[PDB]
């Protein structure tokens, strides 16, 4: 996170924590006791299918302290439309082995109902990014989770303002962004898979998922994020399925 | 322009270069103080009015709803948690 | 669905209309207007004018700038998505009332507590007359002086 403070323990009860083999994967979020989303591309190279781990409770990596819980991924559920090594169709829901216990320190986020979404939660201006990810484009990641309150925008502002190329994808239908240009404030390496959170009337629903889309805090470019609005159902249909045979899923879509 | 009396729903009107300006009373608002604030009541318009969920219905009122883990409460706008831990609340900020 | 085009404000003692092209043949707009930093409210929903009245938005704070846009929907499917699954629109210039506002005690569509606010009562010292009697406003960029009597 750039640009970013760090979030008052406790503050951001649905950030999830990836690890592999003990490293830090990627981020994610917590919809219910046994399911996280994430972004899709941190399963790219994932060959230690059973070595992947969810932390919950986390705030500082330094310390332990009586609050993070760890539960090993049973699944990992990504678009049959995501193409490795893409940012468009970039959402994996992530099947735990036993739940978590909801704490003060641990609570889900609600995943919207699809109407709303698109119609009330996306012109709320401001929603929150969190992670332990890069503090500057290639800096030391954090330590302590830190949380940025961005912007949204259409992509035909969006569009309208970024810097013409890179070689970037187009802002599909399947995501949206939100950042400042001003290289100032962004998402970065490390916070992939973690929410983008609105605040709305007392609640906290997820609106979006860090993807990977612009290096991390550039200049002429905003931050791109997965439209959730866009699977909700999908996931929703996923999470009342029979368990099924295999860690990493790729489930038709939509 | 005001002579020809433009302005409704009890609107006065004021006289510019050819031009007026309506001054409308609380619940009405447009240039000739016509459209009236209470006839939309759609989920489109501020979620219906709903604290989470609205539906709109042929003909009917539209309806507000709540998450998993809440109960709509007696306004029919406002939902309650009924659970310990319901999603997106923040504990240690309740 | 053609966007909207030539959004304009039309301002005069704060009683606010935006207006704009073309006038919509199988089609609807709604707008919604914001501030810089808020939440976008909507107005106008679905209409076949090209006007939209938002005074009783601007003048909640009539020295923020507001930014506007309006939405062009097919008239039917009003659910109307495009390729990056919104609706087409486009923006307006920004509006900060208190400097861009036209002037004429007067009454302003400035309401306090109910009541409507006045000329004076909303420029305090920075509304000055000449003498046939114009109102000049001198700390402006635009629209710094009125009309006569
Ligand atoms: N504003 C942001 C936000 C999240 C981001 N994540 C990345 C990111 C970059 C790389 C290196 C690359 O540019 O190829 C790798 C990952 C990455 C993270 C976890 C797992 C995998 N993977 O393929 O197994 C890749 C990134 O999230 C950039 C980036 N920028």
């Amino acid at each position: 996170i750039v640009g970013g403070k760090v979030c008052p323990k406790g503050e951001c009860p649905w950030q999830v924590l990836l690890l592999v083999n003990g490293a830090q994967l990627c981020g994610g979020t917590l919809i219910n006791t046994i399911w996280v989303v994430s972004a899709a591309h941190c399963f790219d190279k994932i060959k230690n299918w059973r070595n992947l781990i969810a932390v919950l409770g986390e705030h500082d990596l330094s310390e332990h302290d009586g609050d993070e819980q760890s539960r090993r991924v049973a699944q990992v559920i990504i678009p049959s439309t995501y193409v490795p090594g893409t940012t468009n169709h970039d959402i994996a829901l992530l099947r735990l082995h036993q739940p978590v216990v909801l704490t003060d320190h641990v609570v889900p986020l609600c995943l919207p109902e699809r109407t709303f979404s698109e119609r009330t939660l996306a012109f709320v201006r401001f929603s929150l990014v969190s992670g332990w990810g890069q503090l500057l484009d290639r800096g030391a990641t954090a330590l302590e989770l830190m949380v940025l309150n961005v912007p949204r925008l259409m992509t035909q502002d969006c569009l309208q303002q970024s810097r013409k190329v890179g070689d970037s994808p187009n802002i599909t239908e399947y995501m949206f962004c939100a950042g400042y240009s001003d290289g100032s404030k962004d998402s970065c390496k490390g916070d992939s898979g973690g929410p983008h959170a609105t605040h709305y009337r007392g609640t906290w629903y997820l609106t979006g998922i860090v993807s990977w889309g612009q290096g991390c805090a550039t200049v002429g470019h905003f931050g791109v994020y997965t439209r959730v609005s866009q699977y909700i159902e999908w996931l929703q249909k996923l999470m009342r399925s029979e368990p099924r045979p295999g860690v990493l899923l790729r489930a038709p879509f939509p | 322009q005001c002579a020809s009396s433009p302005c409704q729903n009890g609107g006065s009107c004021k006289d510019q270069l050819q031009s007026y300006i309506c001054f409308c009373l609380p619940a009405f608002e447009g240039r000739n103080c016509e459209t009236h604030k209470d006839d939309q009541l759609i989920c489109v318009n501020e979620n219906g009015g709903c604290e989470q969920y609205c539906s709109d219905h042929t003909g009917t009122k539209r309806s507000c709803r709540c998450h998993e883990g809440y109960s709509l409460l007696a306004d029919g706008v406002s939902c309650t948690p009924t659970v310990e831990y319901p999603c997106g609340k923040i504990p240690i900020l309740e | 669905t053609v966007a909207a085009y030539n959004l304009t404000w039309k301002s005069t003692n704060f009683k606010t209309i935006l207006e704009w092209e073309p006038k919509p043949v199988n089609q609807v707009y709604t707008v919604q207007i914001s501030t810089k930093s808020g939440d976008w409210k909507s107005k106008c929903f679905y209409t076949t004018d090209t006007e939209c009245d938002l005074t009783d938005e601007i003048v909640k704070d009539v020295k923020q700038t507001y930014l506007a846009r309006v939405f062009s929907y097919p008239a039917g499917n009003v659910e109307s998505t495009g390729s990056a699954g919104e609706p087409l629109y486009e923006n307006s210039p920004e509006f900060t009332p208190y400097l861009e506002t036209n002037l004429g005690d007067e009454r302003t569509l400035v309401r306090r507590n109910n009541t409507f606010l006045s000329l004076r009562d909303v420029f305090g010292k920075d509304l000055i007359y000449t003498l046939s009697v114009q109102a000049v406003i001198p700390s402006r960029t635009v629209n710094r002086k009125s009309t006569d009597s």
